[PDB]
């Protein structure tokens, strides 16, 4: 509802199967490259 | 999530625009900070607003807010938003959005009024 | 009004507004479409005042592209609009196919918007009746015939305006199947005029083959027009 | 049809719901003087509940009804109206006042902000979609040339500078009055025109309201250069100033 | 709910109610003339005499420019006709910038019959009381003239009128009219249309204002007409 | 009359007849009592419209809730209104405690809760609000303080208030004698008289079943606490005794 | 006059009771759900013999295990077929085993019923009966306006309906083979009929019970089951 | 007469009325009983058949285990609230790994239902619901179209309502403290009061939910031997 | 939701606006004269009460250093198409560096009345302003109405008794006129049409000359010209 | 928040078209020409009810804010002219809408805000002073957005020698002539000790100012 959304805006606290998500990260498209930097064994 | 939704719409590749490098990710650059210059700051005013006053004030303030704003012209010429203008109070100020211009292409006026009001 | 019903469900299970619709194609200009073999004739009725008026802008046999072509009856504003939106949308299946667009998706997609704009708020429905006449990915001649209600239906010899119903009722008594082009012209243009006065500046009948949209010459309208004069005597 | 009823021009003018607006603040009958001197603006009205359904009962704390307000620390105010528009038309002032004070870094002028509320209610009257605010406001405030301003604004939304004006029902031939009250003051320390100001005020709403008015039924406030920050005057001088009227 | 003018709202039988009406305003302005001559296109108009007082003097309240190489005239509302013309000029502006090239005038009537049936058909709001007559040179096709409405249908014209006693003016137009017709021919005609159908015998130079579009040495130049010439064209036209 | 279908519109003599509209569905609701007493407050809730209904469980049906269990708040109109009210109540006060780390006073949540009725009664779309809602709270060194928001937006601060059927009738009894001097343990016996007396339905069996109540006072250290069952029923008798006799 | 969503005196939605007046105009459609499969079919109402009677079908697939019948709006029709087709592929997507039936008619009746703000404006005046086999054997369905979508064991839409639905309730009796469910959908719709049943005048999509698949009948098909009617 | 065209006006006696048109609508629905005990609650209840080669329309719809509702009303109204209910408890069950509150989730619908009948261009619901469960206590409630919750005992909407309220009302006190074969016996009793047209399996709904008993509608044998036990 | 409530009426007139232009016919007189030396512009203010501040209720308001304003309707339409041409104003000169031309400005003034006449939900305005100015294309004097048309004036007026008005200046106006002689024709034109004694705070007089800025004559200047 | 994203399609602004053909010239390796950058030495003192700025050119430092309002820029040329621009005209549209006389705060919190909006990109160090109602009142603008009344200040390149002058030869109450003597004595001195032009002065009276750019 409108109420909670201006609730949780003033209050400073804030998913189907085919949306993608992405990192937060600054570049997101490069975001797995820098986690092949940090470690291989998940890629 | 984000990056939109795929559907099965088939529709990827149009004849009036091309993708974006980053599609929706919205890498943070210098235009992505400008992009949410005055959404922030109004952000910021309904924080003070329907904090100290009470939350009712910014539901007031948002409901005057849309209505002046549906009160302006169909897509195409520009609307002048003069009671917007009043009620967000932005009348007295002069800033960057108001001077300055975008030349803006490729797409039928009918196109605009279904992609501006979902028809 | 944004976000308002302007068509809504009658008493009667009708769709007043989709009838109002109805009868406004039925009080436009009359169009006559025929096929056979692999080429599709197509004939509009021309209005203009003499020695003012320019007929080179007046166009109504239209090319969508490169095969597909379209015909229509009523509000020309409107038509001018879906013809802009299926042209877009011609060329925006072009670039996923890289293959011409065929006559079956493109009437379907017209049916699809003359639909919405019967089912979506703060539109009113397309005041036309556009009929679209092009090849398949078959690469065989077909017609289809859409309505401001969004049915579309295939034919082998439609017409619509007004005083639709007389046109239909001579085609369906003399069409004949795997005609030549001269046959198929003298034959639309026969039904035009069943119910048009008799004369060279009201039609602007074109035929339609791989090749392109061919306009008939004005010598041929006038060697036509003077035959059926001498045969209705 | 329907003219009377949005905010439509109507045939030959008059625009009806401003005149229905201004009647409603009519009907509530809180009479509120408002009086400029020299580096003084007492500012007087009733300490009533307004006319509605309901009524008045014994078992109520009077001093918490109340018509008088602060719009930030020295420009107060006065709404006469229904009861929910006038403290809703004191938050917007304050939002105002906010809005003034967090962007340009200084306290607002009474005069900015009436044309501000003005400009708000112009906005309400000439957009149908909403209700327009049954309250007439009256503005004091000093500038910063150390001078007294009165203000006072509409439903219809005419702001305009005054010397001496009245809100609620019979302003019509009050405004007579207070002008024979100024003749009083046409033919001096800070505190004597403080009090002279105070008294005329008090005197002003005797007249026209037209009964004793007891200590339990006034709110008295004034801003001059002495203090010029808006407080409300105690009961025992109220009572002070009435018997020194008598 | 209950207070919906219902705008884009078909008739009983057959129309768009607003849009009548909208046109009834076109059969209530001052008439408005459009020419094709061998050696320009000419667009006279009437000027409505508000009062003696105006500016006379470069107050054409009538025709209008959109570009270098495009005009129009109007027969309806001004204050709607001043938008429209701004949208116009944009148009054909962003053309030139795009492209590279002067807007072909048939592309601007198609794109400003966009935006009257844009508001004829989506939202709400009421159409646009005004009809143009967007009349320029382009190398395509040579000299142009157009006559847009409110509906949104728009076709070309050798010769036109709009407003009142438009059909005057069309019967008057229809006899006198050559394809081989010099500029001063032309402009002789459009003095005798307004005058017949102003019903005066001697146009008044006051309160007539002429303009055209002449393409010498391979140049567009639009040229607006003021009082002395427009004195010397109507003594001209008594003498003959 | 026309101008009576819109909350927006303005009556051409100065009065939103909607607004009365809702006083007279109120009025023709559900009753509700609460006053002040030296211990400290009471407030009561009647059901005498569901005497009809012979189904509820046993005191299950409760009208008066409560905030930071240190507010007490209760209503007299439709539920469905008053509920949303109560979460907006709490919803201000857990703002409050977010971004100010102290408790939300009185003043503060009235004035909001006021405004926020109120600012459903300016536009034309949205469903005025139709509750009459009564805030309470106690404290040892401010005594005690009962507001009363009317669904035009009206704020007052009252020292006793009674909204619904018969509520005449209710104030006056409870005018009879000062109640700032009498104890809130011994004014529960005054209460059931009052509505064994002003409100017809209500018989000697339905005042156990169909009654509600809430105190702020010294014993529970000045916070929210329901009266115990073995409270209510000496009180019951003893005023049964009374009014039977 | 009024809205779009507002109740009436007996509590019935004025749109929705005007929705369910316009579905009994339309073609005739029949189907019998037997044990062995859904045998699904229509009218075609032939306007005129200009028709090229290939564009112009009653019967489609909402998916390879899934047959309909459309009644009623034409284009509305199509829209709900098309919704219905594109969430059953996506069902297919998402998860590996064809979408069930039930499901199907689920999306298709919120899709009915979205029209009230609960973007589509009025209500769907269509009255679909979808038919077809899943893991629990064949499955017929119902859908009207209303949205109070009902199975059948035997069914029929269109205008006419009542002799349809009376010689059904007449005729149909349980454990019945397929070949005995065709003659009887021929029997049904001839005695419907207002001409005469010919080869060309008719559809009927089989989706059988080991097969599982949408088979839409031939000309010789219809052929050889019209010649075995009984007199 | 003239203020019923909107759910946003309300008559000289401040009273609505598309909220009354959608009690009604509730109204004309067809019957369901449920009877709690000490720690057994049963929701029975008629299942409508349109006609007799239709199958009839099934009623009760399991939102998680121990919570399962019959509705008496408009079917899409129905299936739209047991979807939000469902994600609800499966959301709950999910974040914090535990059953969610009978008295959470009635205040969220009726929550719902009062956003949906205050604002215009949106319609309250034509559907009334018995949200039962056993969250550690045999509990009924009942929302209406007007923003509101109510608990009982027992309950019945719609057809025959007089019949069946009239006899619960009769028995009320055996139903406390009494064995699952006789709180099945009496609510199936109640509902061949409410046929006053005979009980059968195909329109039969008993189901049963409880200590060390999950929601899940009876076999036909064992309902058949129920409607057995009733006729004799 | 969104449709206009200003809609074309049977026989066409746009009925609404035409409200708008009864009250302008019901308003104060507010005049004005381009003279060959400047640019006056003359209003009526009334003394409904006797108490109100002279210098408060302003009428005859400054946008840029070469523009005035006068009005003729309801005051707070008048304040916020100032306080929008003057942000305009302002806008043109952060784009070009210089003062706004006063046939822009009308322009986009008339552009913003037409929206709002054309807008969806919200009625016209209810007032006819009257532009004056000085630019390096000489004088101007322009009328705004609520319709949103723009006529390039010489000596109008707008009020209550607007014809009567408007005959007396065309009776004793010329192209040839210095500021004096059209002030002394302003102040005239504004006595006789008062119905009353015509004193000092009665009226407002501004002028823009030929090279100073735009200046408000006091009230000690308005009553040596009334001499 | 729909409104805005209304506002934002409507209104214009900073456009970013060029950013990635940008970023593919500068990752491929030239040099491309530089900023104009006119940072001089400026400097301004509050004297006797009266504000003083200096600077130096020809390129004219001193710029106008109001009747009673100067200042004098030092940083990237265009940043300082289009921040002045804005500054000047916000001040003379709430001058026109408030008519009131204009103020040092609001100029002050109005830079505040603009400069503290973008963290650093806008090099951008302004002397902003004037007379006000409050009266003469000097501040230290930075390009972090942190002014400061201070009761002389000095930026720029050569801005240590200046300072130094100042901070010697400053005293309280001191006369207008004695003020523009020290004036020179920070800005001759940092001119012809720092790596030019003629020197500019200007005193910022409550009414009636004068410029003047030949100053020596």
């Amino acid at each position: 509802s409108f109420m909670n959304e201006i609730d949780n805006l003033i209050n400073d606290v804030e998913n189907d199967e085919l949306e993608f998500c992405v990192a937060p990260v600054n570049v997101p498209r490069n975001f797995i490259k820098y986690a092949q930097t940090q470690n291989k064994k998940l890629f | 999530n984000y990056l939109e939704k795929l559907n099965f719409d088939f529709k990827v590749k149009d004849v009036v625009s091309i993708r974006d490098i980053n599609l929706e990710g919205k890498e943070k650059n210098i235009e992505t900070f400008h992009d949410t210059i005055l959404l922030n700051e109004e952000k910021n005013f309904l924080k003070r607003t329907g904090l100290i006053y009470g939350s009712q004030e910014v539901y007031k303030n948002i409901l005057d807010r849309e209505i002046v704003s549906l009160s302006r012209r169909l897509p195409g010429i520009k609307s002048s938003l003069l009671s917007l203008d009043i009620v967000r109070n932005t009348i007295d100020r002069i800033d960057s959005y108001e001077y300055m211009e975008k030349i803006d292409p490729l797409e039928p006026l009918s196109e605009i009024i279904e992609k501006k009001m979902n028809i | 009004s944004y976000d308002r019903a302007i068509t809504v469900f009658s008493p009667d299970g009708h769709l007043l507004q989709v009838e109002h619709a109805l009868e406004a194609v039925k009080k436009g200009g009359c169009a006559v479409a025929i096929k056979s073999s692999n080429f599709a004739v197509l004939a509009v009725e021309k209005k203009n005042i003499p020695k003012l008026q320019n007929p080179k802008t007046t166009e109504k046999l239209i090319k969508l592209d490169e095969h597909n072509c379209l015909a229509f009856a009523g509000l020309n504003a409107d038509a001018r609009v879906l013809v802009n939106k299926t042209r877009l949308e011609c060329q925006r299946y072009y670039l996923n196919m890289d293959e011409p667009a065929p006559v079956d998706y493109i009437a379907k997609y017209v049916a699809k918007v003359q639909q919405k704009f019967t089912h979506r708020g703060g539109v009113r429905p397309f005041g036309i009746a556009t009929l679209i006449a092009g090849f398949k990915n078959n690469k065989e001649i077909c017609i289809y015939q859409t309505e401001p209600s969004g049915i579309y239906a295939a034919w082998k010899a439609q017409a619509i305006g007004k005083n639709a119903k007389i046109v239909q009722e001579f085609l369906e008594k003399n069409y004949q199947e795997n005609m030549e082009q001269k046959d198929c012209i003298f034959l639309a243009l026969k039904a035009i005029f069943e119910v048009v006065e008799l004369s060279s500046k009201n039609v602007e009948v074109a035929l339609l083959t791989e090749k392109d949209l061919t306009f008939i010459e004005e010598q041929e309208i006038n060697s036509m027009v003077e035959l059926i004069d001498q045969e209705r005597t | 049809m329907y003219d009377r009823h949005l905010t439509i021009f109507s045939p030959d003018g008059n625009l009806y719901q401003i005149e229905y607006a201004i009647k409603a603040v009519k009907n509530t009958n809180i009479t509120s003087v408002g009086v400029k001197g020299e580096n003084c603006a007492v500012i007087i009205s009733q300490k009533k509940m307004a006319t509605q359904y309901i009524s008045q009962d014994k078992l109520l704390d009077y001093n918490n009804i109340t018509n008088i307000y602060n719009i930030t620390d020295e420009i107060g105010c006065s709404m006469v109206g229904m009861p929910g528009d006038c403290l809703s038309m004191v938050y917007k002032a304050r939002s105002e006042a906010s809005e003034f004070l967090y962007s340009n870094g200084y306290n607002v002028n009474a005069e900015t902000l009436c044309r501000n509320i003005c400009d708000k209610i112009q906005v309400y009257t000439q957009h149908a979609y909403m209700r327009l605010h049954a309250c007439s406001g009256m503005i004091i405030g000093i500038d910063e040339n150390n001078k007294p301003e009165l203000f006072k604004f509409d439903p219809s939304g005419f702001c305009a500078g005054y010397r001496a004006c009245v809100i609620g029902n019979k302003e019509q031939e009050s405004i007579s009055v207070l002008e024979r009250l100024l003749e009083k003051r046409k033919k001096e320390t800070i505190d004597e025109d403080i009090r002279n100001t105070t008294i005329l005020a008090i005197e002003a709403l005797q007249t026209i309201l037209a009964f004793d008015l007891k200590a339990s039924e006034i709110e008295v406030a004034i801003v001059s250069t002495k203090n010029r920050n808006f407080t409300q005057i105690s009961e025992k001088e109220i009572d002070n100033y009435l018997t020194y009227i008598a | 709910r209950r207070y919906d003018s219902r705008t884009t709202t078909f008739s009983p039988e057959g129309r768009l109610y607003q849009v009548e009406y909208a046109l009834e305003a076109i059969n209530n302005a001052s008439i408005t003339i459009g020419l094709i001559t061998k050696d320009g296109v000419i667009l006279g108009a009437d000027k409505v005499f508000i009062s003696k007082l105006i500016d006379k003097a470069n107050n054409y309240e009538k025709i209008y420019k959109i570009d270098k190489h495009i005009f129009c005239g109007v027969a309806g509302l001004n204050a709607d006709a001043n938008i429209l013309i701004n949208q116009s000029r944009l148009y054909a502006q962003r053309y030139l910038y795009n492209y590279n090239e002067v807007q072909p005038v048939s592309q601007l009537v198609v794109q400003i019959c966009d935006i009257k049936q844009s508001y004829t058909q989506y939202g709400g709001l009421r159409p646009y009381g005004v009809s143009f007559l967007i009349g320029g040179y382009d190398t395509k096709d040579g000299y142009q003239l157009y006559h847009t409405d409110p509906s949104g249908n728009y076709s070309g014209w050798f010769a036109t009128a709009i407003g009142t006693n438009n059909l005057t003016a069309s019967s008057v137009l229809k006899q006198e009219w050559k394809n081989d017709m010099t500029l001063e021919e032309g402009l002789l005609l459009a003095l005798k249309t307004l005058a017949k159908s102003t019903d005066t015998e001697i146009p008044k130079s006051e309160k007539i204002e002429l303009a055209y579009l002449t393409n010498k040495d391979g140049e567009v130049y639009q040229k607006y007409l003021t009082e002395k010439e427009i004195e010397e064209l109507i003594k001209l036209y008594t003498q003959k | 009359a026309g101008y009576d279908l819109s909350v927006s519109t303005f009556s051409p003599d100065g009065r939103l007849y909607q607004v009365e509209y809702i006083y007279k569905s109120i009025n023709n609701n559900n009753t509700a009592l609460c006053l002040e007493c030296k211990d400290g407050i009471i407030c009561c809730c009647i059901n005498s419209n569901m005497d009809k209904n012979k189904m509820i469980k046993k005191n299950s049906y409760n009208r008066i809730y409560h905030v930071n269990n240190n507010i007490i708040i209760t209503y007299s109109g439709f539920d469905g209104d008053a509920r949303n009210i109560i979460d907006r109540a709490r919803s201000e006060a857990n703002t409050y405690y977010y971004n100010f780390h102290t408790n939300i006073p009185l003043h503060i949540l009235v004035n909001r809760i006021s405004l926020y009725i109120h600012a459903y009664t300016l536009y034309w779309h949205m469903r005025p609000f139709a509750a009459s809602i009564i805030i309470s709270s106690f404290n040892e060194k401010d005594k005690g303080d009962i507001y009363c928001i009317e669904p035009n937006g009206a704020c007052y601060k009252y020292s006793g208030i009674v909204i619904g059927k018969n509520k005449e009738m209710f104030k006056t009894e409870i005018e009879k004698k000062d109640y700032k001097d009498i104890n809130v343990r011994d004014a529960i016996e005054d209460i059931y008289k009052f509505i064994l007396t002003s409100d017809d339905h209500m018989n000697k069996n339905n005042l156990q079943n169909l009654v509600n109540f809430s105190w702020i006072c010294k014993e529970s250290s000045y916070e929210f606490q329901n009266i115990h069952e073995e409270i209510l029923t000496p009180a019951l008798n003893k005023a049964v005794e009374y009014i039977e006799k | 006059d009024r809205g779009v969503n507002t109740f009436s005196p007996e509590g019935r939605l004025f749109q929705v009771e005007y929705a369910l007046g316009a579905i009994k105009l339309g073609s005739t459609a029949v189907g019998i759900c037997v044990n062995d499969g859904v045998i699904l079919a229509s009218e075609r109402r032939i306007s005129s013999t200009l028709i090229e009677k290939d564009s112009v079908e009653k019967l489609l697939s909402i998916d390879d295990h899934i047959g309909c019948a459309m009644s009623g709006l034409m284009a509305d029709a199509r829209t709900l077929i098309d919704y219905a087709r594109v969430e059953c592929n996506h069902y297919k997507f998402i998860y590996n085993e064809n979408i069930n039936i039930k499901s199907c008619v689920e999306l298709i009746s919120e899709l009915a019923l979205d029209f009230s703000n609960l973007i589509m404006s009025r209500p769907f005046g269509v009255a679909l009966l979808i038919g077809g086999v899943d893991k629990n054997g064949p499955c017929l369905w119902y859908t009207e306006p209303s949205g109070t979508n009902t199975r059948f064991s035997a069914a029929s839409i269109g205008s006419a309906q009542e002799g349809a639905e009376l010689l059904l309730q007449e005729n149909y009796k349980k454990d019945m083979t397929f070949e005995q469910a065709e003659i009887l959908a021929l029997t049904v719709l001839r005695q419907v009929m207002e001409d005469k049943l010919s080869t060309s005048n008719v559809e009927i999509c089989a989706i059988k019970k080991s097969d599982q698949t949408f088979y839409k009948y031939n000309t010789d098909d219809i052929s050889r089951i019209i010649d075995v009617l009984p007199s | 007469n003239l203020y019923d065209t909107d759910n946003i006006i309300y008559s000289p006696e401040g009273r609505l009325y598309q909220v009354e048109y959608a009690s009604e609508a509730i109204k004309q629905g067809t019957c369901a009983v449920a009877i709690k005990s000490k720690d057994y609650v049963v929701v029975s209840g008629l299942k409508k058949c349109i006609s007799k080669l239709s199958f009839p329309q099934e009623k009760i719809f399991k939102i998680d285990d121990y919570i399962g509702i019959s509705m008496s009303g408009i079917t899409s109204d129905a299936k739209v609230l047991t979807k939000f209910m469902q994600n609800e408890c499966l959301s709950h069950k999910f974040l914090y790994n535990e059953n969610i509150n009978i008295e959470s989730l009635v205040r969220s619908v009726a929550d719902k239902y009062q956003k949906n009948t205050q604002k215009s261009s949106k319609r309250a619901f034509g559907v009334g619901l018995m949200i039962a469960a056993y969250h550690n206590e045999p509990c009924i409630f009942e929302t209406r179209p007007n923003g509101s919750y109510f608990e009982y005992d027992a309950l019945s909407f719609g057809a025959r309502s007089h019949a069946s309220k009239t006899y619960l009302e009769k028995n009320l006190h055996l139903f406390e403290e009494c064995s699952l074969e006789e709180l099945i016996l009496h609510c199936l009793k109640a509902l061949k009061c409410s046929l006053s047209s005979e009980l059968t399996i195909s329109n039969t709904a008993l189901a049963v939910v409880g200590k060390n008993h999950p929601w899940q509608e009876i076999s036909s044998l064992q309902l058949e031997e129920y409607l057995s036990k009733v006729k004799m | 939701y969104s449709f206009s409530l200003t809609t074309f009426s049977p026989t066409g007139k746009l009925v609404q606006i035409e409200y708008a232009l009864n009250r302008v016919s019901s308003s104060s007189p507010a005049l004005g004269i381009r003279a060959k030396n400047g640019v006056i512009i003359a209003t009526e203010k009334k003394s409904p009460n006797e108490l109100i501040e002279e210098n408060s209720i302003f009428k005859i308001q400054q946008i840029s250093e070469h523009i005035g304003i006068v009005y003729a309707g309801m005051p707070g339409d008048f304040r916020v198409l100032l306080k929008r041409a003057r942000k305009e104003a302002i806008r043109y000169s952060l784009q070009y560096g210089s003062e706004i031309l006063v046939k822009e400005l009308v322009k986009i003034i008339a552009s913003i009345v037409q929206e709002f006449t054309q807008t969806g939900g919200v009625r016209p305005f209810g007032l006819s302003l009257l532009i004056c100015g000085v630019d390096v294309y000489g004088y101007h004097l322009y009328q705004i109405d609520p319709s949103g048309c723009y006529f390039n004036w010489m000596a109008t007026c707008v009020g209550k008794d607007y014809q009567n008005n408007m005959s007396f200046l065309e009776k004793r106006y010329n192209k040839d006129i210095e500021i004096e002689d059209a002030i002394h024709t302003a102040i005239l034109t504004l006595k006789e049409s008062y119905e009353g004694v015509l004193n000092e705070k009665n009226i407002e007089i501004g002028v823009a000359y030929d090279n100073k800025p735009f200046k408000i004559l006091t009230q000690n200047e308005i009553k040596d010209y009334l001499i | 928040l729909e409104y805005i994203n209304i506002l934002k399609e409507e209104n214009g602004g900073y456009n970013f078209d060029n950013l990635k053909r940008n970023e593919i010239l500068k990752e491929k390796g030239v040099k491309f020409p530089q900023f104009r950058k006119t940072g001089t030495t400026i400097c301004g003192l509050v004297c006797q009810n009266a504000v003083i700025l200096g600077a130096d050119t020809n390129c004219s430092k001193l710029h106008y804010i109001s009747k009673n309002i100067w200042c004098a820029g030092a940083g990237v040329a265009g940043d300082l002219e289009h921040t002045t621009l804005w500054l000047q005209h916000n001040v003379e549209l709430h001058r026109l809408n408030t008519n009131t006389q204009p103020r040092v705060s609001m100029c002050v919190s109005r830079l505040t805000q603009e400069l503290f909006k973008y963290q650093g990109y806008k090099v951008c160090a302004i002397v902003l002073g004037g007379v006000d109602v409050n009266g003469p009142q000097l501040y230290g603008i930075h390009p972090h957005g942190s002014s400061c009344l201070l009761p002389f200040t000095a930026l720029g390149s050569g801005s240590l020698n200046a300072m130094a002058v100042l901070e010697a030869k400053y005293r309280d109450n001191m006369t207008i002539e004695e003020g523009k003597n020290l004036v020179c004595e920070a800005i001759c001195a940092g001119i012809f000790n720092d790596l030019g032009g003629n020197v500019d002065i200007c005193v910022i009276t409550k009414d009636s100012y004068q410029h003047i750019r030949p100053y020596k």
